[PDB]
């Protein structure tokens, strides 16, 4: 998906 | 007093692109600007000059801010490690928003990411702390080097930053 994340990028 | 005013020279692949300034919301979010702020003059013997937007979605988002590792995986904040999520009174309300990336509640460091568009599910979770002030043309010509799945084509770089005000 659109996620901002910082080690497990997720859909 | 006065909201901090910071900025970027960004490059692409080494060639200097332009400038972007932002205005850090320290009336709203004193500690999550301020780590932004030293961050950005690298006060503290770390920080931002030098490193990349590893991750550039367009119609989105560029993200940046991992200077240890700069794929995702690393940086820090100014206070150890990571920090709590400080309040959530602004929201991702359109292009230029700062906001803080993270990997679950109460897991801020050092990656934040500057939305080039309203990300209103983001709202609650990720704490936005400033804005673009001037340069939002510059942060349109970066989203042309990224892709769907964030890669970008070219290196992007914080080629320097300081404090203006």
């Amino acid at each position: 998906x659109l996620l901002v994340t910082a080690g497990l990028v997720l859909a | 007093m006065v909201n901090p005013t910071v900025f970027f020279d960004i490059a692409v692949d080494g060639e200097p692109l332009g400038r972007v300034s932002f205005e850090l919301f320290a009336d709203k979010v004193p500690k999550t600007a301020e780590n932004f702020r030293a961050l950005s003059t690298g006060e503290k013997g770390f920080g931002y000059k030098g490193s990349c937007f590893h991750r550039i979605i367009p119609g989105f988002m560029c993200q940046g801010g991992d200077f240890t590792r700069h794929n995702g995986t690393g940086g820090k904040s100014i206070y150890g490690e990571k920090f709590e999520d400080e309040n959530f009174i602004l929201k991702h309300t359109g292009p230029g928003i700062l906001s803080m990336a993270n990997a679950g509640p109460n897991t801020n460091g050092s990656q934040f990411f500057i939305c080039t568009a309203k990300t209103e599910w983001l709202d609650g979770k990720h704490v936005v702390f400033g804005k673009v002030k001037e340069g939002m043309n510059i942060v349109e010509a970066m989203e042309r080097f990224g892709s769907r799945n964030g890669k970008t084509s070219k290196k992007i770089t914080i080629a320097d930053c300081g404090q203006l005000e």
